[PDB]
């Protein structure tokens, strides 16, 4: 198995493609290779990474502010994306119908929503800020009602009865991280500890 | 059944993010205490006896806010607080080894050799009346009142001085040490090149029109403190607080009507209201500033036993609103737990506010250092700490986020242009 | 005083239940993530040092949904992942 | 057949028998050799743990008498000056002034001068210590554009004191060559400070500070038993050190002993401490090998749930003793000290010293900087515990009860006169 200049990658025989793991519910981009996302932040001297990235054939790019609707966000938005005419992008994050225009103007292809309900919810306590996430769902969806831009539910998914409820809200995926962290695949070592098993970092 | 309306706490209500163009590190925390001072952090500490004495309420002032001397204490010694804060400069050594005119030249001797012969300040009484120093000795004229230095060479600086004019002072009379006087030519002590360059640089003082840190003391408002006021306001105190477990009573609007006409110009916070009317009545008594909170202490004794509070953040609104127009500021004071408080405080109408348990326990309040158990503790006990300019910064640390969510860049603009929503639990 | 409205989360309301040709053995967990890209599962794992790196990020899109490879590392191996 | 050695105690097994006493507790004599020439004041060391020791905390306790050991999760380089900055540690001595050099411009003299003073700006060029400026010096109106070099004082006329020099003897050159400040050199002439009398008096009393015969504080570090170790021994023998600690957590293993031989072939002279030990012949098998002192402790804990070894610390410590009756090699008692009594017991059962970690982790001086979280607290790299100068106090005020209620007036007496009780659970 060569690549595009003749690089040995790898061999195949009838046996190993025999073995290979049958994925059927894959998500595959138009050329059958896994869909990748990758995040950046919204600070300047990014751009050099997202070249790389959008080099590296990321799928689509998230870029990740703890306040999407700050104006230095939609502006280096702004600048992605006349940069990338094509490039899928989501920004975040917002919790308010102004907030979700905004992010779709400066020309998201989706928008995440989720100030406040992290599961580690360390903003309100701090800073008083948040929504109840419900209710910012519903407010972006119905601001983006025409725009076949599409909204994620983001952070304070503790069940799968909250996932359902996201989605009635509006949204159209929703973005867990608490409730996949220490799963095998994530990052982490297998560790025993006490009695038990632990991914310790 | 007269229910007047419903009533909101913090954990009621979240502030709603904005379009912003504001940096949380350029955000800008001032505010306006009274029509007259301006504070540059929005915080004051409480009066309790546990929490402000005059080191805290100096260290809070460097910090940009205002701490209130408590009242639980003689006045000899509270007007003494407030001193210690108007007249503290870090720069400043305090009781400095010095000599007499009757002191022997015998025993003059033996401190030069345990201090060396830089200058030994002679003093009679506490008035400075010269120095003496090695030249004076070898070059001999039997007591220090012959060889010492008279007080017209003498280069001294008044207390307050700024550090910058002492520096000049220091270098253009070609010396390395100044002693420090002050309207009597009483020795308060003195400064060098070298203690005027270790004296910490708090660009954040609330400092007054004259450099001097801004203190407030506080007193209760029965009868019979009239003489602790005099000798308060004698002291120098900034603002004057009128506590009382019920702002609203006629007894209280009473003696702050007597004290403003006592004292036409000085900067006066009456508390504790927490109703519109509660408001006016303190305004029209003459207040300069107005404290609201009825039962949202900490230690909320209140409630419970009385069955009397508002929820702070009605309060709060109640009475910024019914002050819309007369420049006279309010203060959010206790139950104010984390920095989400503080920024919910404010942008419910307040100008500053109060805290008490957020500050008891560090370093500078009142209390000992103890271990106990295996754990730092204040003993008079409470939780240890640290420093005080540790636990501003995480707590501003907390608001200038706040201000950059909401896009308001001066405190001002978050107490007008910021929303609510409401929450349930 | 600027009280917008009131807000909802989870706990805050529950899904009332209808009429209903759907077997859920039979329905469709597909969605849109973009105009142009399209989920299998409406899922996305966070951009989050502890939770997805390439391993855990080809383990979802196997799955039907996407992983964001978290920014907390050189670019060199960011790109890579 | 059960091969069971004997009967073996800890700490929560005896207590101190008191007796007839004429000891005072502020008047007990807490100072003990922790090695046949090293003396200490308090008989205190601190762990070579990276949460206890470093240089900042290894200071503050042999200011108080005892000494702390540099914990060797560091490079060579950085353990070595880890030990440099106690031995030439003087807080009386201000350590970075401001300095000139024969090439700075009047001009710019005149600007430092108004934001220092004409109190004295050394002048250096390449660390050399050449001369001084001073206000004195600049009279008569400089030229344009003079340089400091055609108005300082020359080197000879000087007036200085080597560093290591005791500080009245500094007073005595401050005063009597009639000065404000006077700077100190080193070997070279190479400027490492200067002196003041304020300086000297702002400086803070420690009448109990445990240094060498040239009054500079002392201090420890410690190695491992490991190959390769050498070299870094060769760096911290030369950053003068006063003693070296060997750990390994099996002191008698053979290439413990051998590192040992080694190194005491090396180093004649060098005060080395080896550990861990438990028992009569570890002890002895450590003293050939050629240690000053010997640390016992093994599971006084993790050690003894994971591989089920450990003797308990009291009579491991009296068997050690035991052994060395005659040899001028104390004893040090490592671990599992939680209290002030804990303390008392380790030396009565003939320790002449103990090292503790956790009591010291979270002081003040302890590596780390303090944290607040939740409310309380905390040191950020644990509970802060605040200056160690008090747990010391405190800890001493028990072991000074301990002297009085137990007739000794002094820590040979206690490892030797005390008596105990065994004692049950209830
Ligand atoms: O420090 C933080 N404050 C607020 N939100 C965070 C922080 N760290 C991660 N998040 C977000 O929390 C979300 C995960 O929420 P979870 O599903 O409840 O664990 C992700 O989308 C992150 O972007
Ligand atoms: O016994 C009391 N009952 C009610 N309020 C009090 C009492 N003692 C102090 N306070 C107030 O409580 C406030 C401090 O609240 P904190 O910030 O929650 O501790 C101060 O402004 C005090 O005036
Ligand atoms: N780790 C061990 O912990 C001991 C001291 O810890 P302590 O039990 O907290 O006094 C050291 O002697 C090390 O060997």
């Amino acid at each position: 198995v060569v690549d595009e200049n003749f690089y040995l990658r790898g061999l195949v025989t009838f046996r190993d493609i025999e073995k290979a793991e049958r994925k059927p519910n894959a998500c595959k981009d138009e050329q059958g290779r896994l869909r990748v996302g990758a995040a950046v932040g919204a600070g300047a001297g990014n751009e050099e990474r997202v070249d790389a990235l959008v080099a590296a054939g990321v799928d689509v790019l998230l870029i990740d502010s703890s306040h999407g609707h700050s104006e230095g966000v939609l502006q280096r938005i702004r600048e992605t994306r006349a940069k990338y005419p094509d490039l899928q992008i989501i920004g975040g994050n917002v919790a308010t119908a102004a907030g979700a225009r905004a992010l779709a103007e400066a020309g998201c292809s989706a928008v995440k929503v989720g100030i406040g309900p992290g599961s580690i919810c360390t903003t309100r306590i701090v800073t008083g800020v948040g929504v109840p996430q419900i209710t910012a769902v519903a407010d972006a969806v119905e601001a983006l009602e025409g725009t076949g831009i599409p909204v994620i539910a983001d952070g304070g998914i503790r069940f799968s009865g909250d996932i359902a409820k996201a989605i009635a809200a509006g949204a159209s995926a929703v973005m867990v991280g608490s409730m996949l962290a220490g799963t095998e695949e994530s990052p982490g070592e297998i560790e025993l500890y006490q009695g038990r098993s632990y991914k310790s970092y | 059944l007269r229910i007047a309306k419903e009533a909101l706490t913090f954990d009621d209500v979240l502030l709603v993010p904005a379009h912003s163009t504001v940096l949380p590190n350029t955000a800008d925390l001032s505010t306006q205490l009274t029509k007259t001072i301006r504070l540059n952090i929005p915080m004051l500490s409480a009066a309790m006896d546990t929490v402000t004495e005059a080191r805290l309420a100096i260290a809070l002032a460097q910090e940009g806010g205002i701490g209130f001397i408590h009242k639980n204490m003689s006045i000899e010694r509270q007007a003494e607080e407030v001193r210690r804060v108007k007249k503290h400069e870090s720069a400043i050594v305090r009781d400095p080894v010095t000599v007499t005119p009757s002191t022997k030249i015998i025993e003059l001797l033996q401190m030069a050799r345990e201090y060396g012969f830089s200058g030994f300040p002679v003093v009679e009484q506490g008035e400075l009346v010269g120095i003496v120093t090695g030249r004076d000795l070898r070059v001999k004229p039997d007591t220090v009142a012959a060889i010492m230095t008279p007080k017209d060479k003498l280069v001294t600086a008044r207390e307050g001085t700024p550090l910058e004019e002492m520096k000049a002072k220091l270098y253009e009379n070609r010396i390395e040490k100044m002693l420090v006087v002050d309207e009597n030519f009483y020795l308060r002590g003195l400064v060098t090149f070298r203690d005027i360059e270790k004296a910490e640089r708090k660009p954040n003082a609330c400092k007054d029109e004259q450099g001097r840190l801004r203190v407030g003391a506080a007193v209760g408002a029965g009868a019979g403190n009239e003489e602790r006021v005099d000798a308060l306001v004698a002291a120098g105190v900034d603002v004057l607080l009128i506590d009382s477990s019920h702002g609203h009573s006629e007894g209280v609007l009473q003696r702050i009507r007597e004290t403003r006409a006592k004292y036409p110009d000085l900067q006066i916070i009456g508390g504790n209201v927490a109703t519109a009317a509660g408001a006016r009545a303190l305004a029209e008594a003459g207040c300069s500033a107005v404290k609201v909170g009825i039962g949202p202490g900490s230690i909320c004794t209140t409630r419970i036993v009385t069955g009397v509070g508002v929820p702070q953040i009605t309060a709060v609104a109640d009475a910024v609103e019914a002050l819309e127009g007369t420049g006279i500021p309010v203060i959010a004071d206790g139950g104010i737990r984390f920095s989400g408080d503080i920024a919910k405080a404010i942008a419910a109408g307040a100008s500053a506010v109060m805290v008490g348990s957020m500050l008891a326990g560090t370093e500078e309040s009142p209390g000992e250092i103890e271990l106990y158990q295996g754990r730092s503790y204040k003993s008079y006990r409470v939780a240890y700490k640290g420093r005080l300019k540790e636990i501003i910064h995480q707590q501003m640390g907390g608001l200038r986020s706040c201000m950059g969510l909401t896009g308001c860049g001066t405190i001002d603009e978050l107490r007008t242009k910021a929303e609510f929503v409401r929450i349930s639990g």
